[PDB]
RNA sequence: UUGCCUCCUAAAAUGUAACGGAGGCGCCCAAAGGUUCCCUCAACCUGGACGGCAAUCAGGUGUUGAGUGUAAGUGCACAAGGGAGCUUGACUGCGAGACGGACAUGUCGAGCAGGGACGAAAGUCGGGACUAGUGAUCCGGCACCUCUGAGUGGAAGGGGUGUCGCUCAACGGAUAAAAGGUACCCCGGGGAUAACAGGCUGAUCUUCCCCAAGAGUCCAUAUCGACGGGAUGGUUUGGCACCUCGAUGUCGGCUCGUCGCAUCCUGGGGCUGGAGCAGGUCCCAAGGGUUGGGCUGUUCGCCCAUUAAAGCGGCACGCGAGCUGGGUUUAGAACGUCGUGAGACAGUUCGGUCUCUAUCCGCCGCGCGCGUCAGAAGCUUGAGGAAACCUGUCCCUAGU
RNA sequence: AAUUCCUUGUCGGGUAAGUUCCGACCUGCACGAAUGGCGUAACGACUUCUCAACUGUCUCAACCAUAGACUCGGCGAAAU
RNA sequence: AAAACACAGGUCCGUGCGAAGUCGCAAGACGAUGUAUACGGACUGACGCCUGCCCGGUGCUGGAAGGUUAAGAGGACCCG
RNA sequence: CUGUGGGUAGGGGUGAAAGGCCAAUCAAACUCCGUGAUAGCUGGUUCUCCCCGAAAUGCAUUUAGGUGCAGCGUCGCAUGUUUCUUGCCGGAGGUAGAGCUACUGGAUGGCCGAUGGGCCCCACAGGGUUACUGACGUCAGCCAAACUCCGAAUGCCGGUAAGUCCAAGAGUGCGGCAGUGAGACGGCGGGGGAUAAGCUCCGUGCGUCGAGAGGGAAACAGCCCAGAUCGCCGGCUAAGGCCCCUAAGCGUGUGCUAAGUGGAAAAGGAUGUGCAGUCGCGAAGACAACCAGGAGGUUGGCUUAGAAGCAGCCACCCUUGAAAGAGUGCGUAAUAGCUCACUGGUCAAGUGAUUGUGCGCCGAUAAUGUAGCGGGGCUCAAGCACACCGCCGAAGCCGC
RNA sequence: AGCGAAAGCGAGUCUGAAUAGGGCGUAUCCACACAAGAGUGUGUGGUGUAGUGGUGUGUUCUGGACCCGAAGCGGAGUGA
RNA sequence: GUUACGGCGGUCCAUAGCGGCAGGGAAACGCCCGGUCCCAUCCCGAACCCGGAAGCUAAGCCUGCCAGCGCCGAUGAUACUACCCAUCCGGGUGGAAAAGUAGGACACCGCCGAACAC
């Protein structure tokens, strides 16, 4: 016989990239998806392809606004 | 006989035959039941059987209920062939059945001639299982 | 149990000898077949060609001409009779694409869903290997399918190994062998019949077989003459076993009854094994009797059909032309009219009408009185004060009232030869 | 299938612990 | 089948194979992009004209159930879905700090001149809801450039910037340019990889069983037993590819065997649907026996004439350093078929080298040596083995 | 059929018993007219069947002699 | 060792004669000291009855008017 | 046919064509040279010891038994704890599980039974017995890798505190040199297969072998214990053992086991344990013996070959409760013969059925030879549980 | 002495109309300030940057390239 | 500082929602009367936008009470599970659900500005 599968693409790495709590520059990328798992909080930005990074450094905060998973960056202030 | 009349997906991954069933593991029709005791994919062609034998034994009269349904397609490969190019067809229908599945219930006057058909279903099925009650 | 999806159905009739009329009854045969798989019936052409075409069987023009409505049906049941030999059957699935039928396949295949018993299924793959032995390495969907056969050049000069045998003759002998053990397993049902093969036959049970066209209600028969319970249906092969029952008469003698396997015509002769059931009971039994429904196809075809096997099985077997009866029962509510031409080419008309009429009087007298017979006519005279006089007559053998108006009189009964010889006593 | 038969279950013993190569 | 995207496999990070289960993609966009501002979709009636299941715009009702340009998902009702106004953010030119990242490809672009609107102020945009829709380098095209210009002036040519040309789709892309046969074959390797045999599995096969619906004349279990279920054996076809390719000779017959019992002839049993004579069936039993021919190489199988019967299997489908070569499987040739041919056939046919002085074990016989507590000799017991074991007809008993 | 998978095609001959052989039918998977079609006397260490005779081919093997084998003396290897 | 090759016989094709064909870069040679009733090539294969249809594909043999069609001194124009 | 002398020579000769012959070689002779051809292939590669010590994976590949780079080794430098373990804390997830009336898909019954079919009044007016499809669904209880209202455990990312810290001989970076890129089995999670394979493909800060000796599994790379620096004729132990082979223990206590179970399996049956219930039993006589009981309309009708108690057919629902059922069992033409139940006394302790509750049982099966404890042997356990004592046991640990 | 593709400029240079930022360079390190906490920069001041020839060793390049081994290919000759 | 106040916001955005029973407009919030004007309908002054307070708390909004639908939801137990013991069976330690049950809940908090008070 012979099947008609056998076809995949290459997997994207795609999840987060900076967890809650990791202390990020002004421009990393926090999270890879394909639509808004998590939606873009304070101090974070969403690009083109749904990434969303950090528009200001700090510590990654994953938290919920109005039943929508959230990353925001909160500030670190220097000892 | 006792086929799905669409299933999502023909070809499934084998049912894994792992733990006590969770749901289904007490008689909630008829009088008396055919619990399982041991895991088995309960194919439709002894579904068949052994609904057919109880149906005969308690004669005209009584009811039988078929808890589970074959809707686990089991396929199998062409005859004599080698390892490889692609999965089999369906072949048969099976039910996963897991222990403390109660597979068939019967509700019948007479105890004796309802135990004599629930012991030839278990005849005819697969695994151990027992006569279990309503009564607890 | 090698089946295969008919639903939608356009027949054909090849006609390549006889009648139109000859082929249509053929072609609804076979239409009748294909229901008994599960179909429905659209409609019959018909075409008239002289010996088949040894490649094509119907021809490239035909082959075109069926492949156009083949296209036009989008379904997979196209009928058309015959036995297609294996080339044939290459050349109409080059040509056709889609899955077309033959009598023979189709034949055994139903024989295949009705079988139940355990005989029945070993005798129609007997029929099976039979029938595919010759359909390999040439036909259709064969094992050498340019995938069989590989073990060639195993022995380019010598060395280390190589099968032997030819590559086809081994794959042969695979089948060879297969049905040579199960021509072996061949059981003899002669162990269950010697409870009145030997005993009975002798001891005067005689043996009344129901054999007649599928359809024709032999089962019928048998459930109304011996309150019997067997399978009837209007599917072809409805019956699969030869069972028998019981049913007595006025001359007792229970004329222990058997049903058949009904015949159509031109069968398979391959599944002769199968039949052997039906065969043996027509060899050892002393009245046959062949059913005929009141509006039945045809004014006599079926019946030729049916004794041509017959002679030729007896002829073979025996000197025998078995008691024949060719009684014309089950005709009420045949709603037809057309029956005196019929019942003038042979006289009779007896209705039991699957037993809503229930005439069947005149037949238990025939079923009886034509091969019928005892040690009739004995005078047990006898004081009728010793008790042990009367002993085993009015139970073991029939009394027939005759003189016995009172105990002490003539006393006659139609008893068994080995009941009384000269035991009147006077 | 005696062979094979015997060769797996001798790994049920108390030294093996259940285990054996090749069952 | 080969590249790309999506899912599940994938074992809640990422990743993760199979000739695993499913699909999509080699596009569409001048609006389906940008931006401003507005709107929500399905499903039923109080009810409707031709009007129906479905049109209407019937909102009259009804809580985010449809729709996303397109596969799949992740998202989107806050809208990313539906509408309009303007417009061309593919900021093109320059580019943040950052990050996703075997080596060869992605996310924000915060800032800059110059824009787009809507507007009104604030405001947002580097084609698209997002991930596919593509192809390195080399070679050359074509435009522009304040670059070089083989003595100088230009020029040719080159360079830069921007771009273009590959179903290079075998999609990391041997060449710009390429199909077959070999049985006439050859060499380098491989038990990394098939055919025989061994091994594992036991689907298939083979022997049985388990319940007993039925068949057996009334009578599941005399004989059988479907629908289903459970295993044995490892003699079939297979699956795997584990030893062997610095060679394990391959069928059939012959010779010689040896073993198992799943017994083709003794023992009783029962049951017998055993009256008798004969049968069937299982139980026990491997002592011995179990053929001669015709057809075919033939194993088998059919047949012939017999017999108590003409048993089934294992032993490398026992046995080619024991034999034969009938077929199979080198080279010659012909036929049929396939091939525009060399050739091929999983078809037919005729013809086609069967090597070896036995070292070791093994086995059949035979010696020599030494033992058996002095050296000899006759006769010996028998631990232990080896051999053999077959059975048929006719008479009476009794025509009981 | 040196060609036919179905195929041991069907029928008749020949045998006691004929997957072989001969003659026909021929529904030629897949004969075919100068890679010639069909016949053909003669010819053939060709292939294939039959019969007579003949016989150790065989039933079923026995015996005899030579050459080895075996023993003795001399010379005296080999593959592995 | 044959059923294969050859064979005598056939048919087709080529060849006007230091022929065609072949060996040679060439000269030359063979063909042949021959002449189309001869040579070479192809196939078939005594002999007998015959070799039926087809020139669509591909070769070969002729050429129907066109179109496509390199190599040149046809050299406008254009460019340094 | 043959002698002698000649001619044709290698991509060539010769060939009544076999790819034949051309100096024992011919599908392109031979010799020399190019030349030490080239071979991702096979083989071989020679002294020692000290330290460390892999890989059989990823990606790509005219690639798949090769190679590049990465991964992993080593040696130098540089950083120095950044590594790793454990606790705590911040995280995201959608696996196991579960649920599905929370979606997308497969299922018991009443409800409406709406859209409908016959009956329907036969009218298309109108309405119900409506066993019927009986829908969307209403309401009551069940499955999915590509279902999710949910949802762990681990794992992973990060932070922090410690631990390890005369070391893991850690992590990271850059260099010199690599080898590896055929893995195997075992446990767990999975795909393909028949949820076979000692199968195949994956995951596994999983292990071991590979590359690992030593002890135990009998023998036995991958199983268990345990990682060999050397020497001791010392000791304690691990796994495993402890009757003799073979070193203690034919250990102690309480039980079970009757088959050699132990020392192979899917099973029908209960007669071994203990259970725990349960009708009647009390020595207010229970299961039992001896135990008069044998024609009530008793051939009861059914019905008739008799249908006698009795082929059969549902019945006989009754009493001085005497102990007898219009009588189920053997019969037997049919009666008859002789009894099942209960009884009437002696009745001289228990008597049956039950989930078998759970232990431990018994029914089973290849071919050289016991043969499925390693052997002898073991049930007077040397078998099996639960306890409890010792030791024997390695290259382990300790001692020197 | 680098940057760039050069007119080239030069501790700078290339990109850019755009003193806009980046690329690559100014050994390294220390102090001072100015700044910004976007991961540190900017200058100023200090010490002054280290190659290159032999040669050992390990890899490596071109050669036979650690050694052995084809079938075969070519040139020229030898053989009827 | 008090309100059956209006807005702007927060909650790991329903314990808040939906539905029901009753209540008020003081300033406000609204409905509401018109389209002359800015502005607007792919038609409509319905909406948007513009002027007024004629009328009304009937609606919206807000207050109290209903646990009816939805929402949350333990604790136990279980499933599952990391590690470990265990010769197939299982077990231990640590974590621990989903469902269901008890129940909770008819929201809570911050800022302004309103009317009255001060
Ligand atoms: C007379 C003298 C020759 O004898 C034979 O001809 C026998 C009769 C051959 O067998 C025959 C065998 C035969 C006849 O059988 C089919 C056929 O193969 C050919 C013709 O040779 C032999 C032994 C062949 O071996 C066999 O080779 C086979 C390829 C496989 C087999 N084994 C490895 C599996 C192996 O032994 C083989 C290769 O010639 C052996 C090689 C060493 C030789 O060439 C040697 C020199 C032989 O010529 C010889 C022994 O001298
Ligand atoms: N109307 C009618 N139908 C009849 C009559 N006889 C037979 N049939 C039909 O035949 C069917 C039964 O066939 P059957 O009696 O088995 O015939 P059969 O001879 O046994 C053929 P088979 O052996 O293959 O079953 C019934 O379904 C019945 O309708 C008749 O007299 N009248």
């Amino acid at each position: 016989s012979s099947s008609r599968n056998g076809r995949d693409s290459a997997a994207q790495r795609l999840g987060v990239k900076r967890f809650g709590g990791q202390v990020v520059k002004a421009g990393e990328i926090l999270v890879r998806q394909r639509g808004t798992h998590f939606h873009p909080g304070v101090n974070v930005g969403r690009g083109g392809d749904d990434t969303l990074f950090a528009l200001a450094p700090g510590a990654v905060e994953f938290g919920a606004k109005r039943g929508r998973k959230t990353v925001n960056i909160v500030p670190v202030a220097r000892p | 006989m006792l086929i799905p009349r669409k299933v999502k997906h023909r070809k499934q991954h084998h049912p894994e035959q792992r733990g006590i069933a969770s749901g289904g593991t007490s008689v909630s029709f008829g009088d008396y039941g055919i619990q399982a005791l041991e895991h088995a994919y309960i194919t439709n062609r002894q579904i068949e059987s052994a609904r057919i034998a109880i149906n005969r034994h308690i004669k005209r009269g009584g009811k039988v209920w078929i808890n589970i349904f074959p809707d686990r397609p089991l396929t199998k490969k062409p005859a004599e062939t080698r390892m490889g190019s692609g999965k089999g067809s369906p072949e048969w229908w099976v039910a996963n059945v897991k222990p403390g599945r109660v597979l068939f219930e019967l509700s019948y006057p007479d105890e004796k001639t309802a135990r004599d058909a629930l012991t030839r279903a278990i005849h005819k099925l697969p695994i151990k299982a027992r006569i279990v009650t309503r009564e607890e | 149990y090698r089946q295969l999806r008919l639903e939608r159905v356009v027949l054909v009739g090849v006609w390549t000898e006889g009648s139109a009329a000859d082929a249509e009854a053929s072609l609804a045969e076979l239409a009748a077949l294909a229901e008994t798989a599960g179909s429905e019936v659209l409609e019959g052409l018909i075409q008239r060609r002289d010996k088949p075409d040894p490649s094509t069987y119907i021809g490239s023009g035909k082959a075109a001409e069926l492949r156009e409505v083949v296209l036009a049906t989008g379904a997979d049941t196209v009928i058309c009779d015959g036995e297609l030999s294996p080339a044939q059957l290459n050349a109409l699935e080059k040509a056709v694409k889609v899955k077309v039928i033959d009598r023979t396949a189709l034949i055994l295949d139903i024989f295949a869903q009705h079988a139940t018993s355990r005989e029945g299924k070993a005798q129609v793959s007997l029929a099976q290997m039979e029938y595919m032995l010759p359909r390999l390495r040439g036909w259709g969907e064969s094992m050498s399918r340019q995938a069989g056969g590989r073990a060639g050049g195993a022995g380019g000069g010598v060395g280390t190994r190589g099968p032997g045998e030819t590559k086809i003759e081994t794959d042969r002998r695979r089948i060879r062998e297969r049905m040579a053990k199960l021509r072996r397993e061949i059981r003899d049902m002669k162990k269950i019949r010697d409870t009145q093969r030997g005993s009975r036959r002798r001891s005067e049970i005689p043996s009344v077989a129901i054999v007649g066209y599928t359809n024709a209600g032999k089962s019928s028969l048998l459930n109304a003459l011996t309150g019997a319970g067997v399978l009837v249906e209007n599917a072809l092969f409805a019956t699969l076993e030869p069972t028998t029952r019981r049913g007595e008469f006025e001359d007792g003698r229970p004329f222990v009854l058997t049903d058949t396997v009904g015949f159509v015509r031109h069968l398979p002769t391959q599944l002769v094994e199968a039949f052997r059931s039906t065969l043996e009971e027509v060899v050892d039994a002393d009245l046959l009797i062949h059913v005929v429904d009141g509006s039945d196809v045809n004014p006599l075809a079926q019946i030729n059909a049916v004794r041509t096997v017959i002679n030729e099985v007896v002829a073979e077997y025996d000197i025998a032309p078995p008691p024949e009866l060719l009684v014309v029962n089950k005709i009420d509510a045949a709603t037809g009219v057309g029956l005196a031409q019929l019942r003038r080419a042979l006289p009779d008309a007896v209705f039991v009408s699957a037993r809503t009429g229930d005439g069947l009087d005149k037949l238990r007298s025939r079923m009886g009185e034509l091969v019928e017979s005892t040690d009739a006519t004995v005078d047990v005279t006898i004081p009728y004060d010793r008790g042990d006089l009367v002993a085993r007559v009015h139970t073991d053998g029939h009394v027939d009232a005759t003189e016995h108006t009172d105990a002490g009189t003539r006393i006659k009964a139609r008893v068994p030869a080995p009941l009384a010889a000269t035991l009147r006593e006077y | 299938a005696k062979r094979g038969r015997k060769k797996r279950d001798r790994k049920h013993s108390k030294a093996n612990h259940g285990k054996r190569p090749n069952a």
